[PDB]
Order: structure tokens, then C-alpha cells, then sequence
């Protein structure tokens, strides 16, 4: 289990035991991502929210074997300190997933 | 998410950032993490589990007292962050489905 | 030797100090105004540039030039008493050290934080054939942690119960010590601290229900081995039974964090009281653990003002 989340706070995430990385430049972050999911770290990779929207094109693209490394949208800690948008966040997921503007 | 940050920067706050940098450096890495099965539609989808090695604490007598209760709402995140993982990737899926039947649909009536 | 040509640059110390307007100043600021008043503050002379790891490296670099000094320009039965101050930091590095010298990660992988000895020392002690030899590279004259690692290593080589034991004969020794020194306030803080520490971890064993009497330390006179057992089992009436003691607010307490603010809180308030004696070495210490006191609240306002918290998120912070 890794992260690429933050330059000081994934050490929070590796006092949970959990390995990571943090780089602060979004094409090492990414690099390591890669021989992250070369060498599959254990089949989750948490990626900062305002950092990376999409990190699983790329993702995808180099390397279309399966989803074992599950990619998330993991919230920075500073917007974590202004409100999530929840509600948004499931807009723009349900509009990732059949085009529509509909809203459950 | 909040719990979790808050008892962090408080922790590497009134101690040092040296001392939970050790602490963080010496923690096992909390490996065998794993994917098994969650087949149907005739889909495997891999939901997540741990293993978590959580209560051998390193040499239980521990002198930083902002560490463990840390590490405590860290395993938490975890635990919270897998709820997220293995539901958010079964939607993802279940998405996904949607968009070849309503594809196959369409394409099966507008042309045989 | 001499504890007032010692208390008179601890006195010249303690004359440059941040107010507590300074903090309370601190509470509505954007990291900017931060940087600003850390500008005009003492310890700005080591502020390099800006950034949260700089603002924190200049803070660890001001702490050592001002509290670093005190361990060194003293003599004798002074300077035996005043190297049992700053033992902590000494005894974390000393801690890590074995775990590291346990595990075989680099000597450049650790951090080693400041502390009373030479880094060159503990450089050499990265690599010992047994550990009673990086006992005796790592010995000092009057350290005592080099005596309870003499003491402490007939058990085994390195093990991690035998760093359990070491820390708690650390404590152990720490507490001997001040029963083997002349000076009325330094051992009664001692005791409130290692009685402080023994609820603490308590307090950090509760839900283990194991034995007690090995986690269980000497020293204290505010605690009771039978009100030990107590405070391991959940029962905070026995948390309530501490009346009289500095546990005066303590009291009912189930968070942990709460319970560690309460420690703290009487912990400044006892370091508080050693200005009564103006000739001892006890206004040295509580000059030590003000400026500690500070510099953990100047750590926190620091991550307060990068990561954006409010203002009631730190005001159980800034109670003491």
C-alpha cells in the first residue's frame, strides 16, 4: 500500500506502516507511480486531490494490464481544512461515468 | 481525514519532527495487503483487504506519548481510505457496464 | 561548580523572552506575519529563508544556541546535576540508535537529534562489536546512561525488551540520581515528572491487561502501585482519588490527549515554581523547560499557520 500525497505529511502514512512516496514534482511523483505499478506496491496507491484529478490515464496508458494497483483521489490536507465537496465530487464522477449532468 | 491531519501536525508540533521521523522510519512496512474476489456479472472485481500488524507495538514502552495516538487515527485513515477503495472501484465498474449495454443496445437496434 | 556564574547568563537568558502577547499575536496571522515577527524574534538569527522545514531548522538550530550551552561551562557535582536536564533528547537518539544498530539501516539513514554528547561519539557507536564496547565509546565521565547501559547489558547483546529495560532503568537512574544529589526542588520536579510519566504510560497501556508491575516503574510519590493497578484496569475514580497532588485538574479524564495537556499543564506548573530558589540550579531548568515549553508552541503555531487550522483548534494549546 503507497501514497503520493505530500512532501512532509506521507510520513504520517508511513507511521501508519503503509509505504509511499512523496516528491513534490508531479512527473517523479508519477515516475515512481510508474515503477510503482511496475513493482506492484501492494495493490493501492493514494494520489493528492489537487495535484493530480485524473492520476488513472496514464495509468492506463502504460500499463494496460489489470487494476491491482487501485488508483484513488486521496484529499490534500490543506483543502481538507476548507470543505470537501462531496457533492461536486460525485458530480464530476457521474459525469465521468455516462456524460450526464444528473444529480443522486 | 481530519482527525487524522490534525493529530499529526500536532504530534510532530510538540514533540519534534526528528523524533516521529525516526519513529515513522522504524514502523514495519505493514505489507501482505491483498486483492481477492469479488466475481459477479462474471466479473472479478478485486476488493482489498490487510493483514495489519497493529498491536506489537515497537517495544511497547514507548517515551513519545503524541506517537501512538497518531498512529491510531492513522490506522483509522486506512481503514476509512479501503471502505472508499473497494467501493469506489465496484462503481467504477458497475459504471462501466452500463456504458456496454447502452452501447450494444444502440448499436444492436441502429443497425441489424 | 559555581551555580550562580551559570545563573546569571540563565538570568540573561531568561531576560530575552517572547511575551505572551507574542503568541497570542500569533493566533491571526499568514505564515507571512509569522515570519515577520519570527524576523524580530531571538530566535530569527538562525531564519535562513521561508518554508516550514527552514522555520523548523532554525528553531532546533535556536534551541541548541540557547539551551546547548548550559550542558557545556559547568563543573563537578553542578555539572553532574545539570546534565540530567537534557537527557531526553540524548535518550531518544541513544534509543533509535539501537534500533537502527537492531535493524542494519544506514548510519546516514538516522536522524540523530541534539542532544548532550559528540556526534563523532555516536557516529563510531553506528558500528560496535558488542554493545558494553559502544557503551564505553559512548561513555562519558558523569553521563549516567553510560552506567545503566553497564547495568542494563548483563541480559543479552541487543534486544528490544533489553531497550524497554534500558529506558526504564534510564528512569530509574534519573531517579537515583536525584535521591544522590543536594538540592530540594530539582528532585521533587524529577519525581512529579517520572510520577507524570508512570500515568502517563498508564494511561498508554490501557486495553493491553497485562501485567502492570513489569510496565510499572519506581520513584513516584503521588502514584501507588495498588492505584497503578487501578489506573491500568478503567477505573478513573482512582484518577479521581489524586487529591492534593499537582493531579489537581486531573481528574475524570478518559482522552488521552486531554490527559497529556493536564500532564503538561502541571508539568509547567511545577517547572513554574522553580524561581523560589535564585541561587540553586533550579532556575536554569525552569528557564530550560519555559524556553521548551515555547519552542513546542512556536513548532505548533508554525503548523498551524502552514497547514491553515483556526484559531479554536489550537486554543486547547495555549492554556499554559
Amino acid at each position: 500500500m503507497a501514497v503520493i500525497a505530500d512532501p512532509e505529511t506521507a510520513q504520517g502514512f508511513r507511521l501508519a506502516g503503509l509505504e509511499g512516496y512523496g516528491a513534490s514534482s508531479a512527473e517523479e511523483a508519477q515516475s515512481l507511480l510508474e515503477t510503482l505499478v511496475e513493482r506492484g506496491g501492494y495493490a493501492l496507491v493514494a494520489v493528492d486531490e489537487a495535484l493530480l484529478p485524473d492520476p488513472e490515464r496514464a495509468v492506463e496508458r502504460l500499463m494496460r494490464g489489470r487494476d491491482l494497483p487501485v488508483l484513488l483521489p486521496i484529499a490534500g490536507l490543506k483543502e481538507a481544512f476548507q470543505g470537501h465537496d462531496v457533492e461536486g465530487y460525485m458530480r464530476e464522477l457521474v459525469r465521468k461515468t455516462i456524460g450526464f449532468d444528473i444529480k443522486l | 481525514a481530519k482527525e487524522a491531519y490534525a493529530a499529526l501536525l500536532l504530534a510532530q508540533a510538540f514533540d519534534g519532527p526528528e523524533v516521529v521521523a525516526g519513529a515513522a522510519l522504524g514502523v514495519p512496512p505493514l505489507e501482505g495487503v491483498e486483492a481477492e474476489v469479488e466475481n459477479v456479472w462474471g466479473s472479478k472485481v478485486p476488493r482489498l483487504k490487510a493483514t495489519f500488524p497493529d498491536g506489537a507495538l515497537l517495544s511497547p514502552v514507548g517515551t513519545p506519548a503524541y506517537t501512538l495516538e497518531a498512529s491510531r487515527a492513522f490506522r483509522r485513515y486506512a481503514e476509512a481510505l479501503i471502505r472508499v477503495a473497494n467501493t469506489e472501484t465496484r462503481l467504477k465498474k458497475i459504471g462501466e457496464e452500463i456504458k456496454k449495454t447502452t452501447r450494444r443496445v444502440n448499436a444492436l437496434e441502429q443497425v441489424v | 561548580d559555581d551555580f550562580a556564574y551559570l545563573n546569571a547568563r540563565v538570568r540573561v537568558r531568561r531576560g530575552t523572552l517572547l511575551k505572551e502577547s507574542f503568541f497570542q499575536e500569533a493566533l491571526d496571522l499568514s505564515f507571512a506575519d509569522f515570519l515577520r515577527l519570527l524576523s524580530e524574534t531571538v530566535y530569527g538569527g538562525e531564519l535562513a529563508g521561508q518554508g516550514l522545514p527552514d522555520v523548523d531548522r532554525a528553531v532546533l538550530r535556536t534551541q541548541a544556541k540557547l539551551v546547548g550551552d548550559l550542558p557545556r561551562l559547568v563543573t563537578g557535582e553542578a555539572r553532574e546535576a545539570v546534565r540530567l536536564l537534557l537527557l531526553r533528547n540524548d535518550l531518544h537518539n541513544l534509543q533509535a540508535l539501537l534500533r537502527a544498530k537492531a535493524t542494519g539501516r544506514p548510519f546516514e539513514e538516522v536522524l540523530l537529534l541534539p542532544g548532550t554528547l559528540r556526534e563523532e561519539v555516536w557516529r563510531q557507536a553506528y558500528e560496535a562489536q558488542d554493545p558494553a564496547g559502544m557503551a564505553q565509546v559512548l561513555a562519558v565521565p558523569g553521563h549516567p546512561l553510560a552506567r545503566a547501559l553497564r547495568a542494563v547489558l548483563r541480559e543479552t547483546q541487543d534486544l528490544a525488551r533489553v531497550e524497554a529495560l534500558l529506558a526504564k532503568r534510564f528512569f530509574e537512574d534519573v531517579a537515583k540520581a536525584a535521591k544522590g544529589l543536594d538540592q530540594p526542588a530539582l528532585r521533587d520536579y524529577l519525581a512529579l515528572e517520572v510520577d507524570a510519566e508512570n500515568l502517563r504510560t498508564a494511561f498508554k497501556l490501557q486495553g493491553s491487561g497485562l501485567a502492570p508491575d513489569a510496565f510499572f516503574l519506581k520513584g513516584g510519590r503521588f502514584v501507588d502501585r495498588v492505584r497503578f493497578a487501578r489506573l491500568m484496569e478503567g477505573d478513573y475514580a482512582v484518577l479521581d482519588e489524586l487529591s492534593g497532588t499537582p493531579f489537581s485538574g486531573l481528574s475524570g479524564v478518559r482522552d488521552l490527549k486531554a490527559l497529556e495537556r493536564g500532564l503538561r499543564c502541571v508539568l509547567l506548573k511545577e517547572a513554574k515554581k522553580g524561581v523560589q530558589d535564585p541561587l540553586g540550579v533550579g532556575l536554569v531548568l525552569a528557564y530550560v523547560k519555559e524556553r521548551e515549553w515555547e519552542a513546542v508552541r512556536l513548532r505548533l503555531l508554525a503548523r498551524r499557520a502552514y497547514f491553515g487550522l483556526p484559531r479554536a483548534q489550537v486554543e486547547e494549546e495555549v492554556v499554559c
